[PDB]
């Protein structure tokens, strides 16, 4: 009745899960946290998902989260795979999509320890992202190089900045 | 006695709260409030002390003093006459309201124009009933600037009743 | 406007048959009036296009054109295709921006794993 | 010509009045389309909660309040 | 200056076929109601695919239609914008140093006190034509 799947207990202190709500507590019971509920046994369950309260619930919590949350310069030549695993991958999502940089300020990481500097962030949907310091407070931060023309495809950086050889593979940045 | 903290970790703990302000002054108690859907804090925190010399005390050495996982910590501390005014002139500045009605009693605050229908109105709030009474006695429906103005209570079924009389005359001794 | 009109019109009858003669002209008078020739001052790319048609005036000299009305119509239909498929080009475009600012929007900035620490528009073509 | 020749009065009448109106209209009217392309309440709560229930409170303003 | 003339001409032109241009891009109908008759007179004429003639397409999106009296309107208004163009061009086909420079660039100091704004040519043209 299950399908097999392990139920955690309250306590465990969390695999993912099927749908993230329904434990056993510290007694044996079957609890779903949304909407409060002592189920006995699975069946019980399946007809709580499949209930109208669950789903007011559910909506409510949908709700309840989307209401809050001459000079110098760089130049970097950024290379990617050569038709080895994206071969499996070509369902036009976000495919056309091109590489984005972004730049950050180390004042947030996922370890909080020392910060105080820049980072010139590129990322590419199934690629790891990449970061290069930037101590210099300004460098190459150009004033109107074109004609302004209003693309702003994700930012006056990107368009105003960088190249995506996409036949070749070879983001370039500058 | 309860100051205000900002800035916070989530990932602070209601202990480490207590064992930094301790440090200050005696602690009554700390209200550091979570998210109970997410089990997350919300990055702020009430923390009250037994009196208030402790709690300004803390207030004034406590301020962007420390910095918890670099995060430098924030602490901080923490009904009167209306009238509605019909047929005003478009030449009338709210500072000149401010004049008409200042004789008649001192504003608590400033007057407020707005069109309705095209038709210029304002709520001018006086810090006494009486002194209200003395300016729509005296400027009841009366021509200014080449223009015929109405003085009244603005409503809330508007202001004067006997109870507004009464609560307010307390109010203001 | 009418003086500027007619320096840049005249300028542009000559430059369009010889391109000396200006060369010539800026260098014997020494005038602020044919400041347009720079490329730097606005007007000179109407400039640009003036005499690009004058030039286009000496292209068919001695011919002429017999075009009827069946195919003037058949050529402002193709035109207005043109202006169809350029704006859904536009609109194409639109879209795919749409997207990008959408993934953008939405990866995390955070996951961070740095290495080191430290003339494009010509590039963008294709030779 | 059929057609009319079958209408009645009446109908033989609405349908000169048609023709008549296409015939004096404006070729534009005031209300055409440009660039319109195609392609290709918790009722029982507040009585069980107690609220949308009229009260007064005398010390302030003798103010209202929907729910105890 | 013959050159100026017959520039003026062909701007003229220009001007014309990008108007009944527009036309014929606002409604369709325009071009394809004349084209299908102009089938039947001149058994040659390419007519367009059907699909686009009914969704009153010409590429991808579909335009709204409109009542014939207007359709009809339009191409007569065209029709004497094509006579105007046919005019221009029979004119034209009819029509078709530095000390002579600056002898004309010296007397364009003539008035020098002409205090007005003159922006009227392509654009009393391009109005007079939209
Ligand atoms: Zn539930
Ligand atoms: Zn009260």
């Amino acid at each position: 009745l299950s399908k097999g799947e392990n139920v955690p207990y309250t306590f465990q202190d969390e695999q993912v899960r099927s749908n993230p709500y329904i434990y056993k507590n510290h007694s044996g019971k079957l609890v779903c946290k949304l909407c409060n509920t002592m189920h006995m046994s699975w069946s019980s369950v399946e007809r709580h998902l499949g209930g109208k309260k669950h789903g007011l619930n559910v909506l409510r919590r949908g709700i309840s989260i989307e209401k809050s949350s001459g000079s110098v310069g760089l130049a970097i030549q950024v290379n990617y795979s050569s038709e080895v695993k994206e071969n499996s991958v070509d369902s036009d999502d976000k495919a056309k999509v091109p590489p984005l940089i972004r730049i950050v300020s180390g004042l947030e990481l996922s370890d909080t320890k020392q910060k105080g500097k820049k980072f010139l962030v590129i990322a590419y949907e199934p690629f790891e992202n990449i970061a290069i310091e930037l101590p210099p407070n300004e460098i190459l931060f150009s004033e109107n190089n074109d004609m302004d023309n209003n693309n702003d495809g994700v930012d006056e950086l990107n368009k105003k900045c960088t190249f995506w050889d996409a036949i070749s593979k070879l983001y370039y940045v500058q | 006695n309860t100051v205000y903290v900002g800035n916070i970790d989530p990932r602070i703990t209601k202990e480490q709260l207590y064992e930094l302000f301790i440090q200050i002054n005696p602690v009554l108690r700390i209200k550091y409030p979570k998210d109970k859907v997410l089990q997350a804090y919300q990055g702020y925190a009430f923390i009250e002390f037994y009196n208030q010399g402790d709690a300004q005390y803390a207030i004034k050495i406590m301020n962007n003093t420390v910095r918890l996982y670099d995060r430098l910590i924030k602490v901080r501390q923490v009904p009167i006459a209306k009238l509605f005014i019909k047929n005003l002139a478009d030449s009338i500045d709210s500072d000149q309201l401010v004049k008409i009605f200042n004789k008649f009693g001192k504003l608590i605050r400033e007057p407020e124009i707005f069109y309705l229908s095209k038709l210029k109105c304002a709520y001018v709030y006086f810090e006494d009933f009486e002194k209200a009474d003395l300016a729509i006695k005296s400027l009841n429906n009366q021509l200014v600037a080449n223009n015929r103005i109405t003085v009244d209570y603005a409503f809330k079924n508007g202001k004067g009743n006997a109870k507004y009389g009464d609560d307010v005359d307390r109010l203001l001794n | 406007s009418r003086r500027d009109m007619e320096v840049i019109k005249l300028t542009a009858r000559y430059y369009a048959k010889d391109k000396s003669i200006v060369e010539q002209m800026i260098s014997k008078d020494g005038e602020a009036r044919l400041n347009f020739m720079n490329s730097s001052h606005p007007l000179h790319k109407t400039f640009t296009d003036f005499v690009a048609q004058y030039k286009r005036v000496y292209s068919f000299t001695g011919q002429e054109i017999k075009k009827s009305k069946r195919t003037i119509l058949d050529n402002c239909f193709e035109r207005t295709q043109y202006w169809e498929f350029e704006k859904d080009k536009d609109r194409e475009h639109d879209k795919l921006v749409e997207l990008c600012k959408i993934q953008f929007a939405a990866i995390p900035w955070d996951k961070f794993t740095q290495v080191a620490k430290f003339d494009l528009e010509q590039m963008r073509l294709r030779r | 010509v059929e057609r009319k020749l079958a209408f009645t009065a009446n109908e033989r009448m609405a349908e000169m009045d048609i023709l008549t109106q296409k015939y004096e209209a404006p070729a534009y009217d005031s209300t055409e389309k440009e660039g319109a392309e195609q392609v290709d309440m918790p009722y029982w709560l507040y009585k069980l909660h107690g609220l949308d229930r009229e009260y007064r409170c005398e010390i302030c303003s003798n103010k209202v309040y929907n729910g105890r | 200056n013959l050159l100026e003339t017959r520039r003026s001409l062909l701007e003229e032109m220009e001007i014309i076929e990008n108007a009944i241009a527009e036309r014929i891009q606002r409604n369709p109908e325009l071009y394809y109601h004349y084209i299908q008759e102009s089938s039947k007179v001149f058994p040659d004429t390419k007519l367009p695919r059907s699909s686009l003639i009914a969704e009153n397409k010409i590429y991808k999106f579909k335009k709204v239609k409109r009542k014939r009296k207007q359709i009809i309107l339009q191409q007569h208004e065209i029709n004497i914008f094509l006579r105007d163009y046919q005019e221009k061009q029979q004119t034209f086909n009819k029509i078709n140093f530095e000390r002579k420079l600056q002898q004309l660039e010296k007397e364009l100091k003539n008035e020098d006190e002409n205090f007005e704004l003159d922006i009227n040519s392509k654009k009393d043209k391009y109005a007079l034509f939209s």
